[PDB]
């Protein structure tokens, strides 16, 4: 695979070649890829390989990231969770 | 005894293309 | 994604962003998400976003959620388990 | 080395809503 | 889940309540669940709850559990391979 | 660096029961 | 599970019993398995057990293995990618 | 706090054989 524009990247902190789970909210599908670095601020997602019989152009996905951490740190970590617009770009 | 946790979400993103014979 | 009663995640020992598999018993889906904090006491079990394709409100489900440990504490490690009635409230 | 143990279930829950369309 | 005859978690080095991939011969399911321990020399390869949806009796699968260790160990570490008569008891 | 490796296989186990409604 | 060339085990940096995902380009396919070793420069990637209902020969594959590394290490780390011709020999 | 990285990508490889009833 998934081509993520850098701006979201660094919005969700991922870095190029972690492990993503894209989950497709129009059909339900749900895979296990990796991050590819896209364009900066071209709102790019997009589906690269295999994946493309999956999740397809114009569907709405949501792309999450997983971490494996100690008890006391889990309790205070705070994820960063992106919002976006129709056109990919950050919100508030 | 480690947790996994949630760290990353893009929520609601928009897939702009698709490449079913990407090289990369 | 799951939105989860706190009552619950307190007595499974679950955290807000703690990843989550659910199993259906009505279907057969088998899905990972994470859980979110439900308000305390309601008895909720929401499912958000694309697992709603998968698992539907009044389907029996099982949340179960995994740790990493070193082999020594795997051996001794006793795991958290909640029944509930069919209010969702523990026993 | 790590091995992955149940550490939480939650026994025949039910789900009581679902929204296709949240955000949070 | 998948209740499991003692004798078969000691020969693969399964603990109660670890992480078990079980793969479907007969059909191709694929799911995670995790190990109980079943009464010991039975031949027991019980599949309870929503998995007996995928897996069913008669069925011949595989069951598999991993680990993840550092790379110095991963090179020197020998798996525990179980290998089974059509009655569920180890073999030479 | 840690990799995933295989530590248990139990190959070509037959199935002898299965509950849809167990209790445990 | 596969069965792969000793070849491209060592040029992608993968042990015998490495946890691998596969995902066919032909019908759209993932799934987990490990890295068995087969012989050196055959071309093999065999699909043994299960796995065989999904993954079938003449099948596009890519084969990806996954590492669990530290915050700083993550952000340096390199992957081991083999492009391999049409008799899956290494370039 | 760990994360899962890419390691190794064999890139369209071709599948040369298949058997279902595999001993090994």
């Amino acid at each position: 695979x998934v081509t993520i524009d850098a701006d979201l990247m660094d919005a969700a902190d991922l870095l190029e070649g972690e492990q993503v789970t894209i989950v497709d909210i129009d059909n339900g599908a749900r895979l296990v890829t990796y991050a590819i670095t896209g364009e900066r601020g071209s709102g790019v997602i997009g589906i690269n390989g295999a994946a493309a019989h999956l999740v397809h152009p114009g569907d709405l996905v949501i792309l999450i990231a997983y971490a494996t951490m100690d008890d006391a740190r889990a309790r205070t970590y705070q994820p960063r969770i992106v919002f976006v617009d129709a056109y990919n770009k950050p919100i508030d | 005894m480690l947790r996994t946790m949630l760290k990353s979400k893009i929520h609601r993103a928009t897939v702009t293309c698709a490449d079913l014979h990407y090289v990369g």
